[PDB]
C-alpha cells in the first residue's frame, strides 16, 4: 500500500556546513547519533503529504571521502534533488558551492532539481557570506536559494517541501 | 586516397557507432546495478540506526529513571 | 581544407579516444560498486554495534546506582 512516489534526494557539501544536522532536523530523529563523522554516509527517510499524495523522500547524505567513491556516485547518478549547503559562517564553503555544481553537473544527471541552501542563518554574529550574495549565486544559475538553520529550526523543512514540490511538479508534467 | 577514405570512414564510423551502443550499454548496467546497490544501502542504514535508536532510548529512561531518584538525594 | 584537415582528426581521435577511455571505467564498476559494499556493510556492522555498546555500558553503569546508589540510601 502506501506510500505512491518515491523522490530521492541528496544532501553535498563542505564538512561541517552542518549538512548533517539539516537532515537530522527534517526527518524529525530524537538523537545525534549518525556515521556521517566516521563513514562519511548517513540515510533517513520521511513520508511527506503534498496535495493530498504520499511521497516517500529517501535522503542521502554524502561527505566526499575517496574511500566509497563509486557508491557514492551511484547516488549521485540515481538522485532526483540535490542541495548543495554551505555555511554563512564560512566563505569558502560558499566559494565551493561553485565547485559541488560541478560535481552535480558533471557525475549527476541532466535534469536533476538543485537548491542552494545557505546554512546556519541564525547565527548572524559570526556571518561571513551576505544573503544578497547568496541569492546571486543562486540566481546565476538559474537555481533555488534558501537560508536555514539547523539549530533554530529554520526554514529546513520548507527547503525540503519545496524541493519536493519542484520534483513533482516536473514529473507530473510528464503526466 | 578517394577509395581509402570513403572505406575508412566507414570503419571509424562505425567505431565511434559501435561504441556509442557500447556506451549506452555500460552506462545502463551501471545504473541498473546502482539502484540495486541504492536499496540494499537504504535497509542497512534503516535498520542500522533502527537498532541503535532502542539502544539508546532503553539508556534514556534508565538513567531518566535515576534522575527521578538521584535529584531528591541532592535536594537532601 | 589544408587547416580543415588537421581539425577532424585532432577531434575524431579526440572522439575515440574519448568512449574507449569512458568503457574502461564503466567496466570496472561492478566489481568496485561490490568491493566498495563489502567495506561499507562492515564499516556500517562495526560501528553499528559499537554505538549500541556505549549504549548498553551506561545502561548498566546508570542502572549500577540502583543498587549501590540505593544500598547508600539504605545505609544512611
Amino acid at each position: 500500500k502506501t506510500y505512491d512516489y518515491l523522490f530521492k534526494l541528496l544532501l553535498i557539501g563542505d564538512s561541517g556546513v552542518g549538512k548533517t544536522c539539516v537532515l537530522f532536523r527534517f526527518s524529525e530523529d530524537a538523537f545525534n547519533s549518525t556515521f556521517i563523522s566516521t563513514i562519511g554516509i548517513d540515510f533517513k527517510i520521511r513520508t511527506i503529504e503534498l496535495d493530498g499524495k504520499r511521497i516517500k523522500l529517501q535522503i542521502w547524505d554524502t561527505a566526499g571521502q575517496e574511500r566509497f567513491r563509486t557508491i557514492t556516485t551511484a547516488y549521485y547518478r540515481g538522485a532526483m534533488g540535490i542541495m548543495l549547503v554551505y555555511d554563512i559562517t564560512n566563505e569558502k564553503s560558499f566559494d565551493n558551492i561553485r565547485n559541488w555544481i560541478r560535481n552535480i553537473e558533471e557525475h549527476a544527471s541532466a535534469d536533476v532539481e538543485k537548491m542552494i541552501l545557505g546554512n546556519k542563518c541564525d547565527v548572524n554574529d559570526k556571518r561571513q557570506v551576505s544573503k544578497e550574495r547568496g541569492e546571486k549565486l543562486a540566481l546565476d544559475y538559474g537555481i533555488k536559494f534558501m537560508e536555514t538553520s539547523a539549530k533554530a529550526n529554520i526554514n529546513v523543512e520548507n527547503a525540503f517541501f519545496t524541493l519536493a514540490r519542484d520534483i513533482k511538479a516536473k514529473m507530473d508534467k510528464k503526466l | 586516397g578517394y577509395e581509402r577514405l570513403k572505406e575508412e570512414l566507414a570503419k571509424a564510423q562505425r567505431e565511434l557507432k559501435l561504441k556509442d551502443e557500447e556506451c549506452e550499454r555500460l552506462s545502463k548496467v551501471r545504473d541498473q546495478l546502482g539502484q540495486e546497490l541504492e536499496e540494499l544501502t537504504a535497509s542497512l542504514f534503516e535498520e542500522a540506526h533502527k537498532m541503535v535508536r532502542e539502544a539508546n532510548i532503553k539508556q534514556a529512561t534508565a538513567e531518566k529513571q535515576l534522575k527521578e531518584a538521584q535529584g531528591k538525594i541532592d535536594v537532601l
